[PDB]
RNA sequence: GGAGGAAAAAUUCU
RNA sequence: GAAGACUGGAGUGCAGAAGAGGAGAGUGGAAUUCCACGUGUAGCGGUGAAAUGCGUAGAUAUGUGGAGGAACACCAGUGGCGAAGGCGACUCUCUGGUCUGUAACUGACGCUGAGGCGCGAAAGCGUGGGGAGCAAACAGGAUUAGAUACCCUGGUAGUCCACGCCGUAAACGAUGAGUGCUAAGUGUUAGGGGGUUUCCGCCCCUUAGUGCUGCAGCUAACGCAUUAAGCACUCCGCCUGGGGA
C-alpha cells in the first residue's frame, strides 16, 4: 500500500541508478504493473520512463 | 447573464421547492424594489440588505405557513430579452383572477396591479406571481 | 539548456586510442559552441544484451551547458560515423 | 516567445510605469507571437493545430483592436501606426 | 519544380518542363569547352548502325572532372548550369590554386559551400573519398571500377547507390539496378544523390520537341514488306504470326536474355537484378 | 450487480 | 443614446504542474518471410473429417550468418491530451492548448452566430517509390440436393511513404453552445490550505476533470438526477403519418 518514492521523500528516477530499478522489474525484464508495488501513479510512469532510457543503453535487459 | 431578475424568480422558486428558509444573491435597485413589494404583499417574511464591497447583497427568508404550506406557489416571467410586453392601464391583467398579483415598472416606479389600476397608468409588465 | 550525453567505446580499444577518441569528441563538441562542466568515466561494465560483436564496453559520461542545439547535432553525425563509439544517448535535463 | 522578449515588448508599449493589462501591450505582444507562428507555419505545412492557435490568437487580437477604437481613436491610430498593422 | 502549360494549342496541351530555378548563369566557362559534331549513328564506314538519331540542336562538349584526383585542396562551387550532353547539370568550381574543374552537382550543393577530396575528407555531400573509408550505409554516386579511371557507374539525374558491406579486398554495392556488386576497395566515389532528380517527370508533348534532341521516328515492324522485317507482310492487319516477337535481324526480342555466359566479370556479382 | 481483457471446443437438415 | 464611475464577467501579469496534443530528423529490441551454409530422415501442414499444397532434386526440425518491410509485448489503469476525427517504442529540434496558486495590471473589451473559410476514421482517385505479414477480385480442395458462401491451400489491387484530390460513417453520450440555482454517500487524476505527526503517515477544507449509487424534480416507460433528460434566460440547427425517396 505504502508507495516508496514518496514515502522516501525522492522526486527524481535517475536512469542510470540500476539497482533502483531492478527492483521494480521482473525476473524476465518486465515492468511490474502497479497493484503489485504500489508506487503512486506519477511515479510510475517516472520510473517507466527511467526504465526505458536505462534498457535502451544496453543497461537492463531487454527479456530475460 | 442576459436576464439577472429571470435569475431571481427561479431562485426563489428552487429554494421555495426545496423548503429552504433563507436565501442570499447579489443586489440591485430593481431586486431590491421586487423583494420589497414581495415583503408588502407578505410573500417573503423578511428581507436584509448586506453591504460588501463589490455592489451588495439581499438576503430573503422564505415564509412557510401553518403546517408546512408554501406561501409561494409560483413564478412566472413574462417580460424577456428576446420578447419585451409593455401593458396600457386598460390592458392590465388580473394575476389569478385576484387571487395573485403582478409587477409593472410605469413612468411613476415599480408597482402592483392594484396601483397601476387605481392611478390609470400602464408599464411594462415584468412577472406573475401567486 | 543543460545536457547530458553518455557513450560506450568498444572493449578493446587501448589506452592510447580510447584516450584520443576521448579528447577528439570532446573537442569536437566545444568547437560549435558549448562550456563543458564535466567529462566523468564509468568505465568497463558488462552488457545486459550484446552488440555488434561485443559484450563489455567502456562508458563514458560528458556534461554539456550549451545553449545553440547545434554542437550536440555535430556529435550526433559523428558518433554515428566513428566506429570507436557503439552507442550513444543524449538527455536534456 | 521567451519571457524575456515579452519583457522588452512589455516594457516598450507600457502606458505607465506598472501597466500590463492595457490593449497597447497585448496587441503588441499578439503581433510578435502571431509572426513567430507564421514563421513556423510557413516552415511546417501540416500543423494544423498550431494553425488553430493562431486563427484564435488573430481573432482575439481583433476583438481588442475593435473595443480599443470604439473606446479611442487616437490612441487606435497611435497604435496602427507605429506597429504598422493593416 | 516542373512548369505547366496552358492548352492554348493542340500541340502545348500536354507539355510540361522544368523551370530551371536552380540555374545560377547561363554563360559557360569558355576554358573548358571542346566542339562536338554530329555522328547521326553512321559507322566508321559511313553506314547506319543504330537506328533512329540525327537531326537536333548543335551543342559543345564541357570537360567533366570524373576522376577527382585533386586532394588537399579546398574547392568552392561557384556556378551550377546547364549541361545539354547529359541529364544532371554540373558546377564550376574555383579551386584555391585559381584552376577551374566542372563537377557533377549532387542533390543538395548550392553555391558557396566548399568540397574536399581525399583521404582526409569529412563525409558530406559533395565530397569524393576511396571506398575503402566509406561508412557502411552511406548514399553515394560516381562510382569508377578501375582504380584511377575516373567515375564512371551512377552518373544520371537523381539516381543514387549504397553501401552494404566489406569483405576485404572488396566492397559490396547496390548499383541504383537494384544489383549488388563487389567492388574494389581502391576505387572513388562521391557521396549524395545526383541532384536533378525532376527530370524524370517531363512530357514532351510535341512530335517536333523530340526532333530538338535528335531523334528521328521509329517504324513498327508490322507495317513492313516481308523482305524488311519478320513481321512485314499480309492482307490487312495481321498478328505476330509466329512463335515469339522478333528483332529486325531475327534473334527473339520478349524476354531473351542477351547476357554472354561465360562472361570474367560474373563472379563478382553477388545477386541479378 | 456494473465495466475491461480473454482462453478451449464447433458436420448438414427438420 | 451621450458623458462619467466600479470590478463579480473577460483578458494580461507573477509562481508552479501534468499530459499517447501536432510537425521534422535519427535510432532500438522481439517476432514473421526470403537467401546461404552445418546436423538429420520421411513425412510436414490442415480440418468436425478430409483433401488441394510443400517434401527423397530432401523437406518439417535444429544451429550460424545476411536482406528487407510493417507494427510497437510488459508499463496499461470506466487512466491522460485534443474542438472533432484521433493520439501508445526511444532521443532531439520547432510549436498549440489546459489546470492550480497570487491580486499586480486593463476595465464589459462578453455569448451565440445564417452566408463564408478550415479540419475531418476508413474505403476510393492521380503521379513516383516501397512491398515482410494480411488480404477485395481470382484459382484450386472440401461441405451441400445446389454452395457464384462460411472452412482449407495460394494470391493481385490495397494496407506503408511524399505531394494533390475526395468530404462520407451507428462521424453516438443516438443528448447544440453560454450562464446561474437545486439533498447526500463513495473511488480516481492534477494542484492548493490547515491540523495530528521528528519525518512518514493519517484526518479535515477547497479548485478543475473522470466513474458508480442515490433525494426532490422530470418522463409514456426504460430511466436522468451538481458531468440532469430538474428549475430559468440568450442565440443557432432541425421536426409535422409510412412507402415512393
Ligand atoms: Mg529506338
Ligand atoms: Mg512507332
Ligand atoms: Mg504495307
Ligand atoms: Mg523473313
Ligand atoms: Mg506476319
Ligand atoms: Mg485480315
Ligand atoms: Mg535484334
Ligand atoms: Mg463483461
Ligand atoms: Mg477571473
Ligand atoms: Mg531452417
Ligand atoms: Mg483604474
Ligand atoms: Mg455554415
Ligand atoms: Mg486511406
Ligand atoms: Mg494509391
Ligand atoms: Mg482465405
Ligand atoms: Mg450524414
Ligand atoms: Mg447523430
Ligand atoms: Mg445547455
Ligand atoms: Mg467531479
Ligand atoms: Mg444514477
Ligand atoms: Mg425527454
Amino acid at each position: 500500500k505504502v508507495c516508496y518514492f514518496t514515502s522516501n521523500g525522492i522526486t527524481h528516477i535517475d536512469y542510470k541508478d540500476v539497482e533502483l530499478l531492478k527492483k521494480f522489474v521482473s525476473e524476465r525484464g518486465k515492468i511490474l504493473p502497479r497493484r503489485v508495488t504500489g508506487t503512486s501513479a506519477k511515479y510510475q510512469r517516472k520510473l517507466t520512463v527511467a526504465i526505458k532510457r536505462s534498457r535502451q543503453m544496453a543497461l537492463l535487459p531487454f527479456v530475460a | 447573464m442576459t436576464d439577472p431578475i429571470a435569475d431571481f424568480l427561479t431562485r426563489i422558486r428552487n429554494a421555495n421547492m426545496v423548503k429552504h428558509d433563507k436565501l442570499e444573491l447579489p443586489a440591485s435597485k430593481i431586486k431590491k424594489e421586487i423583494a420589497e413589494i414581495l415583503k408588502r404583499e407578505g410573500f417573503i417574511r423578511d428581507v436584509e440588505y448586506i453591504e460588501d464591497d463589490n455592489a451588495g447583497t439581499i438576503r430573503v427568508f422564505l415564509k412557510y405557513g401553518a403546517t408546512g404550506e408554501r406561501v409561494i406557489t409560483g413564478l412566472k416571467r413574462i417580460s424577456k430579452p428576446g420578447l419585451r410586453v409593455y401593458a396600457k392601464s386598460t390592458e392590465v391583467p388580473k394575476v389569478l383572477n385576484g387571487l395573485g398579483i403582478a409587477i409593472v415598472s410605469t413612468s411613476q416606479g415599480v408597482l402592483t396591479d392594484k396601483e397601476a389600476r387605481a392611478k390609470q397608468v400602464g408599464g411594462e409588465v415584468l412577472a406573475y406571481v401567486w | 539548456r543543460k545536457y547530458e550525453i553518455m557513450y560506450i567505446i568498444r572493449p578493446n580499444i587501448e589506452e592510447d586510442e580510447k584516450k584520443a577518441v576521448v579528447e577528439r569528441f570532446d573537442g569536437i563538441l566545444t568547437e560549435n559552441g558549448a562550456e563543458i562542466i564535466e567529462s566523468k568515466e564509468w568505465g568497463k561494465r558488462r552488457l545486459a544484451y550484446e552488440i555488434n560483436d561485443y559484450r563489455d564496453g567502456f562508458y563514458h559520461i560528458v556534461k554539456l551547458n550549451a545553449d545553440k542545439a547545434d554542437s550536440i547535432n555535430e556529435f550526433d553525425r559523428l558518433a554515428k560515423i566513428s566506429d570507436d563509439i557503439v552507442r550513444h544517448m543524449v538527455i536534456k535535463e | 516567445l521567451t519571457q524575456e522578449r515579452k519583457n522588452e515588448i512589455i516594457a516598450e508599449y507600457r502606458v505607465h510605469d506598472t501597466d500590463t493589462g492595457s490593449p497597447e501591450v497585448q496587441i503588441a505582444v499578439l503581433t510578435a507571437e502571431i509572426n513567430s507562428l507564421n514563421e513556423h507555419v510557413r516552415v511546417h505545412k501540416k500543423d494544423h493545430h498550431s494553425y488553430r492557435g493562431l486563427m484564435k490568437m488573430v481573432g482575439h487580437r481583433r476583438n481588442l483592436l475593435t473595443y480599443l477604437r470604439k473606446k479611442d481613436v487616437q490612441r487606435y491610430r497611435e497604435l496602427i501606426k507605429r506597429l504598422g498593422l493593416r | 519544380a516542373i512548369k505547366k502549360y496552358k492548352p492554348t494549342t493542340n500541340g502545348r496541351r500536354h507539355m510540361t518542363s522544368s523551370d530551371f530555378a536552380e540555374i545560377t548563369t547561363s554563360t559557360p566557362e569558355k576554358s573548358l569547352l571542346r566542339p562536338l559534331k554530329k555522328k547521326a549513328g553512321r559507322n566508321n564506314q559511313g553506314k547506319l548502325t543504330v537506328r533512329h538519331h540525327g537531326g537536333g540542336h548543335k551543342r559543345q562538349y564541357r570537360v567533366i572532372d570524373f576522376k577527382r584526383n585533386k586532394d588537399g585542396i579546398p574547392g568552392r562551387v561557384a556556378t551550377i548550369e546547364y549541361d545539354p550532353n547529359r541529364s544532371a547539370n554540373i558546377a564550376l568550381i574555383n579551386y584555391a590554386d585559381g584552376e577551374k574543374r566542372y563537377i557533377i552537382a549532387a542533390k543538395g550543393l548550392e553555391v558557396g559551400q566548399t568540397i574536399y577530396s581525399g583521404a582526409e575528407a569529412d563525409i558530406k555531400v559533395g565530397n569524393a573519398l576511396e571506398l575503402k573509408d566509406i561508412p557502411v550505409g552511406t548514399v553515394i554516386h560516381n562510382i569508377e571500377m578501375k582504380p584511377g579511371k575516373g567515375g564512371q557507374l551512377v552518373r544520371s539525374a537523381g539516381t543514387s547507390a549504397q553501401v552494404l558491406g566489406k569483405e576485404g579486398k572488396y566492397v559490396l554495392i547496390r548499383l541504383n539496378s537494384g544489383e549488388v556488386r563487389m567492388i574494389l576497395a581502391t576505387c572513388r566515389a562521391t557521396i549524395g544523390q545526383v541532384g536533378n532528380e525532376q527530370h524524370e517527370l517531363i512530357n514532351i508533348g510535341k512530335a517536333g520537341r523530340s526532333r530538338w534532341m535528335g531523334k528521328r521516328p521509329t517504324v513498327r515492324g508490322s507495317v513492313m514488306n516481308p523482305n524488311d522485317h519478320p513481321h512485314g507482310g499480309g492482307e490487312g492487319k495481321a498478328p505476330i504470326g509466329r512463335k515469339s516477337p522478333m528483332s529486325p535481324w531475327g534473334k527473339p526480342t520478349l524476354g531473351y536474355k542477351t547476357r554472354k555466359k561465360n562472361n570474367n566479370s560474373d563472379k563478382f556479382i553477388v545477386r541479378r537484378r
